[PDB]
């Protein structure tokens, strides 16, 4: 069965695992490493995607456009620090 | 590149709100970015502690270091929850 | 009669008292300690809960969702300092 | 964990405005947080002054130290008002 | 005739005069002292009360609630400095 | 405590806009606050200049010191205007 | 013919010229001095007056009240620096 | 004091938008302020360079020094445009 | 054929090329220099022009006026740094 | 001066949204500004590295230095994409 499903995740554990070794970050990366990282990635994705989705509704739309990601990221004080030196194209 | 997953996550959070291709572009940039960031610190942590392998214990400390205050606490919880399921869920 | 009622409070004086000793904060915690702490907790709760409730109305709703807590906390200059390095999930 | 109380306090302040489970989650985090913070300083104050017991006098000074300007003044008032009622209200 | 009216003021010159000596600020406070202070107090009161009243109208109301004082104080750049480390209850 | 006056001033500025009791509470806090602040500096100024009496000249300098930029200029004008009327208006 | 018209200006060149010498700024002020200064004054006046007029319309009014000057000054990042330590009465 | 001119400038910019007396008060404060500021620096510049006369060249440098970035560039242009017309327009 | 079209651009490669040498920036400027610079100029133009166009719609208009450029520039955190010490006339 | 192009770019981005003459003035100021900025650094980079010619490699490094975070990454991509087309597209 799928490593992504075994870990109860959406993000590709396998892919993340490939990237960790290909990347030449480590000599050998452990088993839980990609599953933890994949997990954090999915989390953050859900987070900003949530706030973004809210801003999309608040205006009047159903599709989330960059403006929403922007408005979303900048309004959450915590997310604004993380993506502080990040420029959202068309944001 | 992540579009599949980010869309999958989207429906999970807002099962009625779509996302533009251009906005999807951004999401993909975000995913690759913080991946690069976290793996960078993780890798840095391993060399400092003269370990040849990147454990999940490095991903965690990396997460504590790079992510803000309370935003980091969840990420650790989620990762531990996730790692533990996978390990037990053989 | 209840220690929470004797002190004219909602928050559990008793619970707070347990937490103070269990926590291994002190050697022995006094009698008024939990009642004072419980009191401050209830106060702050009421404060942010008030501002939050306002923001809930101001939009259009009856239920207070995280966004309100967020908007509330960030808009009060004083509360914003206290919860400065705090991240409101879905805020 | 505090949901009972925070709800009780809510009706007391807005007797017609409800609160979400997710928002309740946050409130609970808040309560535990500042509890941990205040008790931490209180405990710190006691060791500094070589006292083996955490008096309400420590909770107060802790409150002055951790809470903002005027937000702290009320918290002290409320606590003194509360402590005094309890002590006299035997 | 009234010291408050002689000075063309609303705020109680007399009261302010009592507070200055009771307070043990000075050894002896002069005659114009309370009238000047009373004057400044009335001025600042009128100032923030004005901006507050505006914000009350701008929303939709006739009664000024703390939110207005807050919104008022925080929006005037100059008043925001003065009451920088001040927390408006329910603001 | 000041409620009378602050209300009197209110009608003078907005003769149709009322104020809540809770908001009145705040106004009273404000009045006492800046009173305490100004008299504190005034008193400080007098001791520095080894004067046993708090003149209006101290209230003025205190006002310059504590109040912002242009907000201070009016307060001085208003006070001088006020003081002068009272002195001449015997 | 008028010095203000010769310079194609609204602001009083003459007045500005008087103020420059009366003021005891200089020993002797040149001919172009007041015309340049008058020019800059008129410019800045037009600038803030423009942005102010906009804000007046944006709300709903025809008369520009202090609030507009304020909202105007504070919103232009450049004008906000110039009048940084300035307090707009009833702004 | 400037009310005439500032009104004249107003119609020139918004020929349909009026201005309150109180707002006019502010405008007058603004005009006198930056006048005082600019002439102050101009005067300062002249003493530094041991010149007994305030040239337009001082008003310009003063303008560069006191005014923000791009807001200063126009003010110089406008002043040069204005000065030059006057000089040639004998 | 056009150097601007060969590079798939709108901005005048040629013009930019003239400006680079006239300017006395370099001794001799290479071939790709103006094409790269022209490219970046067009990009940034499109960027701010996009965000500006959005703000124009968001209000109610079809023509982009300075206010839009302003609101646009100031709201994008990244663009706000670039044009930090820039004053938008009538912005 | 750039009005042609900036308009051409505008239609390309918003094929229904016009732009005022005054706003066009601003756009032109912007184009000349960052041109001056980029060419200035490029020129600076060349002298430092004792090169008599401004290569595209200088425009790039100049772009990295002057432009913000992620806003710079695109500008480099766009420039490389553009330069490469031109070079190959003989």
């Amino acid at each position: 069965k799928s490593r992504s499903s075994r870990a109860g995740l959406q993000f590709p554990v396998g892919r993340v695992h490939r990237l960790l070794r290909k990347g030449n970050y480590a000599e050998r990366v452990g088993a839980g490493a990609p599953v933890y990282l994949a997990a954090v990635l999915e989390y953050l994705t859900a987070e900003i995607l949530e706030l973004a989705g809210n801003a999309a509704r608040d205006n009047k739309k159903t599709r989330i456009i960059p403006r929403h990601l922007q408005l979303a990221i900048r309004n959450d004080e915590e997310l604004n620090k993380l993506l502080g030196k990040v420029t959202i194209a068309q944001g | 590149s992540y579009s599949i997953y980010v869309y999958k996550v989207l429906k999970q959070v807002h099962p009625d709100t779509g996302i533009s291709s251009k906005a999807m572009g951004i999401m993909n940039s975000f995913v690759n970015d913080i991946f690069e960031r976290i793996a960078g610190e993780a890798s840095r942590l391993a060399h400092y502690n003269k370990r040849s392998t990147i454990t999940s214990r490095e991903i965690q400390t990396a997460v504590r270091l790079l992510l803000p205050g309370e935003l980091a606490k969840h990420a650790v919880s989620e990762g531990t929850k996730a790692v533990t399921k996978y390990t037990s869920s053989k």
